[PDB]
């Protein structure tokens, strides 16, 4: 058993990870006070989930978690809610004053000063563990922190931990949930010098978030709650094989293997489905063909996108619930006829299935509905590129200005930097077109 | 904790400030001795960001009066909240500053500035973490113009790396006490250039007009005016003084308002504003659409004549969330030939759920547009029509200054204005 | 149409189909970037107190 | 009030879209680059579809359907006759083509010889054309040789298909003509047949011993007003309407034009236009797609139609400007942006 270390940067990340760490303990059968009954090993063993979590002598099992922000007002909600219980004091870690929504702030005015203490809380998980795969690091592309921290967080792992893979969940950010002009600045600043100490990128695009909540949900206008909840059903579908019993995506390095074949281009797009409305009486349960049949669908990816225009690299099945191998491949079958499902010539026309007969988790009184049989599917397309060109237009819309730019120099970033990140998505558009386009 | 410490300077400085602690305190429940009186935890949620609880769980604002004469301030010790002040923070002189720039920033006014960052370093010494100062005052004046300035000055070189606001009255000749208010705001408005994050320009003509022909008042008076001004000072900082899904603190806003140092001056906004038909209830769309409207803004400037850089819009009031997004989605892109194209969403909005004293429902508007010139403009040829014949010169040649310092103060503002015409094309 | 590598556990399974087959900076480099972002920002902060002094 | 932007300003046809989206009074121009828009008239190559469709409150549509090009283009289109199973390499109704790239440069020229060494050897007419996307650069020949050094002598991608040799001739005249029908397809890919054709017919009598001069067998409206001393002699500007080329067929081949050749163009319009929907649909998409498309086909002596092309950014006839743009704005564009008969238009049903 090699455990992993997650890591929860700013605003973003630590909403999601409280999500999701309470989602896990709802999977996990462990209650707010850390106690596990199933846990027959008191105070220690190599299960599954001893990969998330470690155990104290009075049988608490406390996630190998750590939580970063540069103001308490998010972290503290965790130190007073319902999984209080859950961690210690070490593991959660705030600043005084955030960064302003300014990269440059919180990955150097702010950053230095931090840095050196939360990879010495992170060293504390990292000694506990005998094995450590690498670490899963959430955060939002747009806020100070979540952009200019974790890019710095990532170049300092990369050198204390050379060996070990990291990951990213990354919000991308969407328009209708934030009040923010100079995110996409701080999206091109953290993607160009995170690119080359990130093995695998999940972007999650809240714009996409939205009408999933809207559409599926009925919620007129959606939370954060709302919106953490789900990408919270995502990431537990994402994580599971690390958690559970099983032979596909069994440790970090696996994700980088099969989904990675270009180290550049490591951000794998994922579908969810079914997103059923608790509010309704009852619903119809839909069967193993209808959710893949949906895998397909633009309305339940994460990032809003035309796969039909692109090429795949990879694509990996991972079911939940009542699915057997059998209706997979008859599903599959039935959607490469009725599908346009383009793969690159240097890669096999193949899918990699993975089951797991424990349906999801809801959160009792949350908003999805309890289904029999659910799926998550990761693919690596060239049409997620159509979310760094939007990206990379409103960068260049007001950098041709320099609208904004003086709050990044006057922080002691230099406006070289900025050419320099953009030319960096420059060469990831072009590299996605070279392996896409004909 | 992120605390303001909130400064209000001059005779105007201090009247508009009283009024704003009355009506904030009036939100927060806290009565005129302090005591918090209230019925929902909101109202004390984010009390500390303008008020310090001393003994006996008593609230006493973060506020510093500061004035040349005693006159004013010995009004506001005996107005309705003047009790609720902390004695040690009125710091005054008494030889006044005869409406002169010069005698509140260089004679006069620096005599007096030392005790007053004697009690500013006092209540910044007490704040866990200082987001940052806020001033009130006038710019035709003497004291919150030139001691004023000169204030932010040395606020600057002590707190150089924290946020400085101002609400800063703009002089007119309509509603004008001297002739020199010209040269005394050409004078402040280099100072706020250079020193300040966030100048909201209130133009004593555009509160006129409004009580005069929106809000029916056949001759208004400075309290009139500064009941517009109270509102609309508790209308902006909503998103800092209440909960919700905001999280913003100063050196946020600034960073997402001023896309350029210097073009860093607002035009703030009211709605309702309804004459006495004054229970009728208004609707999302009637709220969006006289929010937008000039004769709802206090700047005296068209938006129609330049271009919006960022636009904020606060809404207070228990209505439809989705409502309000339908409604500013579509005064935008109904009219997205007067918002910059090359700054993508630079329309934000945010809702809250407590709303003023006495309205269901209001929406205050903080534009950042290129139509301020046209303030600065109106200052310029006013400055330009009397300083070419260097007309009552001599009240401030004999304060120390010299005409060099006018000609740069003229050539700072018609660079200002040139700076803001050229984002406009 | 062929299934490959089915592995079978109680908490669930995982097989391969195929359908067509195929056709850093060191921690001193880190510091040295860290301060001259620091002594960029010390310089502004000089030239404004120098412009204060003034 | 609906806003719309304008992208390709050498579109005649949404030239006048344009010119009448504005007559209503209730849609508004904006710049060309200000992303809050109902409407885009984009581009023709290149169009940022990507950029679609993410605007908070805005329902755009586009006047382009991305991936319409595999049907616009000369190579695209064989590819997808002879690789779609829908079309299968056995369809009827289009010349047998093959894909022939320049040496200097999959490529189908051995598969291209071989029927032509069949056809010499079994005494048939033996005669193709050699074309590409990027002419104006066409050449008729009987001798594979000559076909095959052409394209080398190039550098793009080409096309050698069965020439005609027994092409319907109009009387008087014995001249060559092709078809041209409009095609709108709204975002609910509802597939509408405008109403009024245009054969864009040959002023020169056409001789099948001389394929040098191709004056007689290329019937596009710039040859025949460039390089034919006909032009406008039996029809004003080489162009035939429907109630025109209607009477003859009647007069000359006791038929009508409705059985003898449009239940064919409309039987290969849907055929074409179902094949692509799954990969083209803006059903369940963020952003809403139609398109005009401009149908060219061939007549022979036994009265079956062939398909020439497709055009993507097709003109129209100076006569049915009006009437066709105006349609535009009823079916596709006021569909989804309504306003404060007898369709021009006929409606191809088929199952989605
Ligand atoms: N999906 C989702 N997005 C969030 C959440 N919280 C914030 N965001 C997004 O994050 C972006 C803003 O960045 P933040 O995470 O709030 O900023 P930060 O990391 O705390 O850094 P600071 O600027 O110092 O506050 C916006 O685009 C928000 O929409 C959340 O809980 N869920
Ligand atoms: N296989 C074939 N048999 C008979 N005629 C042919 C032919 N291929 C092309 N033509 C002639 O060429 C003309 C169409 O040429 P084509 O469409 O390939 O070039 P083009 O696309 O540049 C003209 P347009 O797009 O305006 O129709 C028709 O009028 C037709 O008479
Ligand atoms: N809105 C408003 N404006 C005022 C008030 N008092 C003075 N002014 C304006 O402020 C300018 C005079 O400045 P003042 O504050 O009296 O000078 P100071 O006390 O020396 O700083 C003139 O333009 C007046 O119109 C007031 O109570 N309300
Ligand atoms: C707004 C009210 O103003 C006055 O009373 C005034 C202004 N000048 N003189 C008197
Ligand atoms: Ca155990
Ligand atoms: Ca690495
Ligand atoms: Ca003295
Ligand atoms: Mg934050
Ligand atoms: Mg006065
Ligand atoms: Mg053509």
């Amino acid at each position: 058993m090699r455990e992993c270390i997650s890591i929860h940067v700013g605003q973003a990340g630590v909403q999601i990870g409280n999500a999701c760490w309470e989602l896990y303990c709802l999977e996990h059968g462990i209650q707010p006070d850390g106690q596990m009954p199933s846990d027959k090993t008191i105070g220690g063993g190599d299960d599954s989930f001893n990969t998330f979590f470690s155990e104290t002598g009075a049988g608490k099992h406390v996630p190998r978690a750590v939580f970063v922000d540069l103001e308490p007002t998010v972290i503290d909600e965790v130190r007073t809610g319902t999984y209080r219980q859950l961690f210690h004091p070490e593991q959660l870690i705030t600043g005084k004053e955030d960064a302003a929504n300014n990269y440059a702030r919180g990955h150097y005015t702010i950053g230095k000063e931090i840095i050196d203490l939360v990879l010495d809380r992170i060293r504390k998980l990292a000694d506990q563990c005998t094995g450590l795969q690498g670490f899963l690091v959430f955060h939002s592309f747009g806020g100070g922190t979540g952009s200019g921290f974790t890019s710095l967080l990532m170049e300092r792992l990369s050198v204390d931990y050379g060996k070990k893979s990291k990951l990213e969940f990354s919000i991308y950010p969407a328009p209708q949930v934030s009040t923010a002009v100079v995110e996409p600045y701080n999206s091109i600043l953290t993607t160009h010098t995170t690119l080359e100490h990130s093995d695998c990128a999940f972007m999650v695009d809240n714009e996409a978030i939205y009408d999933i909540c809207r559409r599926n949900l009925d919620i007129e206008r959606p939370t954060y709650t709302n919106l953490n909840r789900l990408i919270s059903q995502i990431v537990s579908s994402i994580t599971a094989s690390l958690r559970f019993d099983g032979a596909l995506n069994v440790d970090l390095t696996e994700f980088q293997t099969n989904l990675v074949p270009y180290p550049r281009i490591h951000f794998p797009l994922a579908t969810y489905a079914p997103v059923i409305s608790a509010e309704k009486a009852y619903h119809e349960q839909l069967s193993v063909a209808e959710i893949t049949n949906a895998c397909f669908e633009p309305a339940n990816q994460m990032v809003k996108c035309d796969p039909r225009h692109g090429k795949y690299m990879a694509c990996c099945l991972l079911y939940r619930g009542d699915v057997v191998p059998k209706d997979v491949n008859a599903a599959i079958a039935t959607i490469k006829t009725k599908r346009s499902i383009q793969f690159v010539d240097w890669c096999p026309t193949g899918f990699k299935v993975g089951i797991n007969y424990q349906p999801p988790t809801v959160v009792p009184g949350g908003d999805l509905a309890k289904v029999q049989r659910a799926v998550c599917m990761l693919s690596n397309t060239t049409a997620i590129a159509e979310a760094w060109a939007r990206l990379d237009h409103k960068f260049d819309l007001m950098y041709a200005k320099r609208a904004f730019v003086h709050w990044y120099v006057g922080e002691g970033m230099e406006e070289g930097e900025f050419s320099e990140a953009r030319e960096d998505m420059a060469a990831l558009e072009k590299d996605y077109e070279e392996v896409g386009v004909d | 904790m992120r605390e303001i410490v909130h400064i209000q300077a001059g005779q105007c400085g201090n009247q508009i400030g009283a009024k704003f602690w009355e009506v904030i305190s009036d939100e927060h429940g806290i009565d005129p001795t302090g005591s918090y009186h209230g019925d929902s935890d909101l109202q004390l949620e984010r009390i500390n960001v303008y008020y310090n609880e001393a003994t006996g769980n008593k609230y006493v604002p973060r506020a510093i009066l500061v004035d040349l004469e005693p006159g004013t301030m010995d009004s506001v010790r005996s107005g309705p909240f003047g009790q609720i002040f902390r004695p040690d923070n009125f710091v005054f002189g008494q030889s006044g500053a005869g409406n002169n720039w010069a005698k509140g920033h260089y004679t006069e006014g620096a005599e007096l500035v030392d005790s007053v960052l004697d009690v500013v370093r006092k209540e910044s010494e007490s704040c866990d973490c200082l987001q940052g100062f806020q001033l009130t005052h006038s710019l035709g004046g003497g004291t919150g113009s030139g001691m004023g300035t000169l204030l932010i000055s040395k606020i600057r070189e002590e707190y150089p790396d924290r946020i400085m606001n101002t609400f800063s009255v703009m002089p007119s000749p309509k509603v004008s006490d001297t002739v020199v208010e010209p040269y005394n705001a050409t004078l402040s408005v280099h100072q706020l250039v250079e020193n300040t994050d966030e100048t909201y320009c209130i133009d004593n003509e555009a509160l006129y007009d409004i009580c005069f022909r929106t809000l029916k008042l056949t001759t208004p008076t400075y309290g009139d005016l500064n009941h517009l001004v109270s509102a609309t000072m508790s209308g902006v900082t909503t998103c800092l003084r209440f909960p919700g899904q905001l999280n913003a603190d100063l050196r946020k806003l600034a960073v997402n308002m001023v896309p350029f140092p210097r073009l860093h001056f607002f035009m703030p906004g009211f709605a309702p504003l309804t004459s006495r038909q004054q229970y009728r209830a208004l609707t999302v769309p009637e709220l969006t659409q006289q929010m937008f409207d000039s004769k709802n803004m206090m700047a005296a400037c068209d938006p129609r004549h330049g271009r919006y850089l960022t636009v904020a819009a606060i809404f207070r009031g228990r209505m439809s969330m989705k409502e309000v997004d339908e409604q500013m989605l579509n005064v935008q892109n109904k009219n997205s030939s007067y918002f910059v194209e090359w700054i993508p969403n630079n329309v934000k909005t945010a809702v809250c759920d407590i709303p003023p004293r006495g309205l269901k429902m209001s929406a205050t508007f903080i534009g950042n547009s290129t139509a301020i010139q046209e303030l600065f403009k109106r200052i310029s040829e006013q400055f330009t029509a009397m300083f070419r014949r260097k007309a009552f010169l001599h009240w401030y040649t004999g304060e120390g200054m010299d005409e060099m310092e006018f000609t740069e103060a003229e050539s700072n503002m018609n660079d200002l204005v040139s700076e803001y015409q050229q984002y406009q094309d | 149409m062929e299934v490959i590598e089915l592995n079978k556990c109680t908490s669930g399974q995982s097989f391969e189909v195929i359908l067509k087959p195929p056709s850093d900076p060191s921690l001193e480099e880190i510091q040295k970037k860290l301060e001259a972002a620091e002594e960029r920002r010390k310089y502004q902060e000089a030239e404004l107190l120098k412009h204060l002094a003034e | 009030m609906y806003t719309f932007v304008v992208r390709d300003e050498n579109s005649s046809v949404y030239a006048e879209v344009s010119r009448l989206l504005l007559a209503t009074g209730q849609w508004k121009r904006l710049r060309k680059d200000n992303p809050r828009f109902n409407l885009m008239l984009g581009e023709r190559n290149r169009l940022p579809f990507g950029r679609l469709g993410h605007e908070p409150g805005l329902v755009q549509l586009v006047n382009y359907y991305r991936g319409a090009d595999k049907l616009c283009r000369k190579a695209s289109l064989v590819k997808l006759i002879k690789t779609s199973p829908e079309l299968s390499e056995s369809c009827t109704w289009f010349p047998e083509s093959y894909v022939i790239y320049p040496t200097n440069l999959t490529d189908e020229r051995e598969v291209f010889l071989a029927a032509y060494n069949r056809r010499r050897e079994g005494r048939e007419g033996n005669v193709w054309i050699a074309k590409s996307s990027a002419g104006a650069g066409i050449l008729i020949s009987s001798e594979a040789s000559e076909l095959l050094d052409f394209i080398d002598e190039q550098g793009q991608v080409h096309v050698i298909q069965k020439y005609l040799e027994k092409p319907l001739l109009l009387e008087p005249g014995h001249r060559k003509f092709d078809i041209r029908s409009w095609v709108l397809v709204d975002h609910l890919y509802n597939i509408y047949l405008y109403r009024e054709g245009v054969l864009r017919t040959s002023s020169e009598p056409y001789n099948s011993a001389n394929f040098q001069d191709k004056t007689c067998h290329l019937t596009n409206h710039c040859i025949q007003k460039e390089y034919s001393k006909n032009y406008g002699r039996y029809e004003e500007g080489n162009e035939m309407f429907f109630e025109e080329f209607n009477q003859y067929l009647m007069d000359a081949l006791n038929t009508t034009l409705e059985n003898s050749i449009l239940l064919q163009i409309k039987h290969i319009i849907r055929s074409c236009l179902m094949c692509i929907e799954p990969a083209i649909s803006t059903k369940h998409l963020h952003y809403q797609s139609f398109q005009l498309f401009g149908f060219d086909f061939m007549v022979d002596e036994e009265l079956k139609v062939w398909l020439i092309e497709v055009n993507g950014a097709p003109a129209c006839a100076q006569k049915l400007y009006a009437e066709l743009c105006q349609g535009i704005v009823d079916v596709a564009i006021s569909s989804v942006f309504p306003l404060a008969p007898t369709s021009i238009f006929i409606k191809l049903h088929h199952h989605h």
